[PDB]
Formats: structure tokens, C-alpha cells, sequence
């Protein structure tokens, strides 16, 4: 059924499994018309598909285009997302395709249920998990690319830079979560601890900044602060 | 007018005849039910007084056969049977009728109920979804499951209702799937209607099937499939108009006649709310939703 803190070792075990996360497929700006009335105008978007075992990230960019014309977007919005995770599945090879989808929003359990009808042995699972994947688009190359795409794209990432050469996957996914978790309560100050030392830099081919193992726990700790402090600013504590 | 004779009342039971019920005392002098009208299918059914546990009963058509009701004491149950021999039937009844030893078949002259509950009902759709092809009478309890419900468990004992399933390759066009998950026009009218039914009255036939079934046994699965076929027409944006109509004057006098206080258990609020307040046919079921709002405001 639905995945939880019980059930939490379970991502890192040798079963394939992707979570889809749709929050930035359908995304807008709104703004005043010339009448004084409020329109929309759509930015492109990407479905975050991600192995947590494995950090492989399949980015699909959702180019403006594909709302032309359309009615009902949010809607429209969760059945393009089910229908891309399906035709991802089915251009892998079989000994690739996962043995279970946990999507990160219940709404999406039906669209995803129904385009993969002819995967029945494929598990559809909610999660009770607060996962933080919307914070995806405060990765700089994500949204770059995401922003510069002029057609519909899939881009391929490993969103745990080389970390699985020394950690787990298990504790990789915590430091995941951990750093979109910041990113997502208080963008301007995890971006700041990520970069405010101009001798670790971000390799071409990598995604975060190449800290070593020590410097991890000062960032890991530096993220949870900031969390820390945010939630005291909120509730004022 | 037709007669069904009981051979004895054995055993204390309540005994129905369509909507209609009567009580019948441990070895009463019970001879049977006469002035049954001719052209409906009726229901003869039993709930015994010392065990309510297993509703059961008999669907037949009295144009179709002589049938009797005989107490079996191995089986515990009252049988009906087919009495070939028609000279010896229609010698038994005129005795007991002339001992004044049956009850009537209480029609009221204005009363179109059952009628109304059975349009599209017939004995030939009955015994293909009931199997027994022995008997020309069909029987029903309130424990037999449907082929759907085996499927998610003797198959001999089950009611072959037609499987309705949203989220299923039948539902669902490969290439259409949000279109025909959210109006179901096309499982509706292509798969069910033109290529299952084969018209409206048929479909129609079974979904009053399904209620009587859930109403006088108290079958799950016979409730599951009348809502399910309600919400596969509510759920259908292009439904013909003669049959939105007809379907309003059914599901009437569905919610007329069921009994008040089992409205809890025949009733899914997700399905009538869904269907009278959401669906394409929200606008479209006038009768329908006067009296279920005036009846049974509570479920909404
Ligand atoms: C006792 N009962 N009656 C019904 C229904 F047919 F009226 F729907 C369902 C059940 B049950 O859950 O066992």
C-alpha cells in the first residue's frame, strides 16, 4: 500500500522503483491584463522521475506547447505526467522498468493507475512521506535546462553526483532530502551555504558542490540549522 | 391469474411475494399464493423465523411452467418445483382454493409498482445470469457472490452479472485515457450497449435485477452492480435521451419502494451524491433526486 516511515528501508532494497513527483509540470505566472482582470502565462515545467537506490534523475521537460488550446491544465496536467511515466517505462528495457511508482501527491495515483493498465504487475503506491522534490527547480542546472528547453526534452541526470562511490544509498537519499528540504524553506540562505566558499566548486559534470566527507557534516549541519531556524522564524519560538 | 401451491408449512417463516410479505406459523394450514398476474416475472422468497441468516427465494414467470413449493427436511429450505403432469396441478390448486387455503396476490387496481420495478426484467436474462438450466425458475439467496467478486467461490452458485470495472482495458482506450476515465460515453455505448447488451433494455433489465436482488436478499454484490451500472450512465457525458428518461422513472421507483430503514445498507452515498450532484447527469435525473432528497436527505 502506501509507503511511510515504517516501510522506509524498503527505497534502498534491490526492487526497482521510481517516485514521480508532478509538482513542477504546470507551472504559471499571474498577472494583471491591460483590463485590470488576472490571466496566467505558462513557464515550462518537468516531471522529476527518480531511482532513489540509484540517483538516476529522468527529467522531463514540459515545454509551454504542450498546454496550447488546452482546457482544465491542472488536470490535463497530472494526465501528461502519467502518460510520460508510462512511456518512459515502456522504452526500457524490461529488466529496467521498475517494480513499483510511488508518486509523491495522492491525485496522482488514478492517471498513473490508468495509462499503465497494460503493466499490472507494476505497483502504483502513494506515499505519507513529506518529500521535498519541488524544491527541484532551486538545483541551478535543473532549472537551467528546464528554462532553456524549446521543445519537449528528456535529460538524464544522477542527482547523487558521485556521493554512492562513498556513501549509501540510504544516507544519500537523507542528504538529498535534506538539502531540497532547506532549499525549499529558505532558498536565498541553503544556496548561500552551498557556495559561500569559492574554493569548492560544482564539477561540469556534477550537480552540487565536490565537498569532502568533512565538509559534508559541516553543510549537512549548516542545512539543518537553517531548517531550524526557519521554523523558529515561522512560528516564533 | 396464476396459482403457486404449497405442498405444507413445515417450518415458521416470512414469506414474500414480490413486495409483499406474510407470516406463516409453524405447520399453519398454508396451501400457497393464488391470482399471481400474468405477464410480469415474479419472486417468491422466505426468510425462516428461527434462522433470518441465508434470505433466499425463486425468480419465475407463470407462463413459463407450473410451479409448486415444497419444504425439503434434509435441505432445510422451501423448493420450488415444476409439476409436468398439468391435469394433476390443475386439480390440486382447485381443491385448495376451494378450502379457501391460499392468500391472494394483494394487487391494488391503481398500483403499477411492480410493474414499474420489472419493465425490462425478463426469465430468459434472469437464468443466463443465474445458471441452472434444469429448472425453468431461477434461485437467489443472500450469500451468492458475483463472478466479479470471485474474481478479487463456486463458480455454479454465482450471479454472472456483467463485469463493469472503470480501470480496466475494456474502460479505457489505449491512447484515450483521461478522456474515457473522466466521460465514459464510450464504455458506455460501444462496449456495454452495442456490444454486450446490445440495446438499453437489456442493460436496463439487469440493473432492476440487480436491485430487487439487493433489496429482498440483501445480496452485496447484486448492490455493487446496480450502482455500478447507474454510475457508468451518470458517469457518460453523450447518453441517448429516451434513455436518461427512462432511467429517472427506474431509479424512482426504486428509492420509492425500498424500505426506510434499510437505506443505510442499500444505499452508497459516494455513488447517489456523485451521480445526482456531480456527474454529466446531475441536471438530468429530476424525479430521482425529489425524492431521494425528500426521503433520504441524510445520505446526502
Ligand atoms: C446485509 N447486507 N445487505 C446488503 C445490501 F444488499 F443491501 F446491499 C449488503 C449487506 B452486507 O454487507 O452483508
Amino acid at each position: 500500500g502506501a509507503m511511510n516511515s515504517s516501510n522506509y528501508a524498503e527505497l534502498f532494497n534491490n526492487d526497482i522503483k521510481l517516485f514521480v513527483d508532478d509538482t513542477n509540470v504546470y507551472r504559471v505566472t499571474v498577472h494583471k491584463t491591460f483590463e485590470g482582470n488576472v490571466a496566467t502565462k505558462a513557464i515550462n515545467g518537468c516531471i522529476f522521475t527518480l531511482n532513489p537506490k540509484t540517483g538516476h534523475l529522468f527529467l522531463k521537460i514540459i515545454h509551454t506547447s504542450v498546454w496550447a488550446g488546452q482546457k482544465r491544465l491542472s488536470q490535463l496536467a497530472k494526465w501528461k505526467t502519467a502518460e510520460e511515466v508510462s512511456a518512459l517505462v515502456r522504452s526500457l528495457p524490461k529488466e529496467e522498468q521498475p517494480k513499483q511508482i510511488i508518486v509523491t501527491r495522492k491525485a496522482m495515483l488514478d492517471p498513473l493507475e490508468v495509462h499503465m493498465l497494460d503493466f499490472p504487475n507494476i505497483a502504483i503506491r502513494p506515499t505519507e512521506l513529506r518529500l521535498p522534490f519541488s524544491a527541484a527547480m532551486s538545483i541551478d542546472k535543473l532549472s537551467d535546462v528546464v528554462m532553456k528547453a524549446t521543445e519537449p526534452q528528456m535529460v538524464l541526470f544522477n542527482i547523487y553526483d558521485d556521493w554512492l562511490d562513498r556513501i549509501s544509498s540510504y544516507t544519500a537519499f537523507s542528504r538529498l532530502t535534506l538539502l531540497l528540504r532547506a532549499l525549499k524553506t529558505n532558498e536565498e540562505s541553503a544556496k548561500m551555504i552551498l557556495l559561500s566558499d569559492p574554493t569548492i566548486t560544482i564539477k561540469s559534470y556534477h550537480l552540487w558542490p565536490s565537498f569532502t566527507d568533512e565538509q559534508w557534516i559541516t553543510i549537512e549541519s549548516q542545512m539543518r540549522d537553517l531548517i531550524l531556524t526557519e521554523y523558529g522564524r515561522k512560528y516564533n519560538v | 391469474m396464476n396459482t403457486v401451491p404449497f405442498t405444507s408449512a413445515p417450518i415458521e417463516v416470512t414469506i414474500g411475494i414480490d413486495q409483499y410479505s406474510f407470516n406463516v406459523k409453524e405447520n399453519q394450514p398454508f396451501h400457497g399464493i393464488k391470482d399471481i398476474p400474468i405477464g410480469h416475472v415474479h419472486v417468491i422468497h422466505f426468510q425462516h423465523a428461527d434462522n433470518s441468516s441465508m434470505r433466499y427465494g425463486y425468480w419465475f414467470d407463470c407462463r413459463m411452467g407450473n410451479f409448486y413449493i415444497q419444504y425439503d427436511p434434509k435441505d432445510g429450505l422451501y423448493k420450488m418445483m415444476e409439476e409436468r403432469d398439468g391435469a394433476k396441478f390443475e386439480n390440486i390448486v382447485h381443491n385448495f382454493k376451494e378450502r379457501q387455503m391460499m392468500v391472494s396476490y394483494p394487487k391494488i387496481d391503481e398500483d403499477d409498482t411492480w410493474y414499474n420495478l420489472t419493465e425490462f426484467v425478463q426469465m430468459d436474462k434472469i437464468r443466463k445470469i443465474v445458471r441452472k438450466d434444469e429448472n425453468q425458475f431461477s434461485y437467489v439467496d443472500s450469500s451468492m457472490t458475483t463472478v466479479q467478486e470471485n474474481e478479487l467461490s463456486d463458480p455454479a452458485h454465482s450471479l454472472n452479472y456483467t463485469v463493469i470495472n472503470f480501470k480496466s482495458r475494456e474502460a479505457i482506450r489505449p491512447g484515450h485515457e483521461m478522456e474515457d476515465f473522466l466521460d465514459k460515453s464510450y464504455y458506455l455505448n460501444t462496449v456495454m450497449l452495442q456490444g454486450i447488451f446490445k440495446n438499453s433494455s437489456n442493460y436496463f433489465g439487469e440493473l432492476q435485477f440487480a436491485f430487487l436482488n439487493a433489496m429482498f436478499f440483501g445480496n452485496y454484490g447484486s448492490s455493487l452492480q446496480w450502482h455500478a451500472m447507474i454510475e457508468l450512465i451518470c458517469s457518460s457525458a453523450t447518453v441517448p435521451k429516451h434513455m436518461l428518461d427512462k432511467l429517472d422513472e427506474i431509479l424512482y421507483y426504486q428509492i420509492k419502494t425500498l424500505p426506510e430503514q434499510y437505506s443505510d445498507i442499500l444505499l452508497n452515498e459516494r455513488v447517489w451524491n456523485i451521480c445526482l450532484y456531480s456527474s454529466f447527469q446531475k441536471n438530468s435525473l429530476h424525479n430521482t433526486e425529489k425524492i431521494m432528497e425528500n426521503k433520504y436527505p441524510e445520505l446526502l
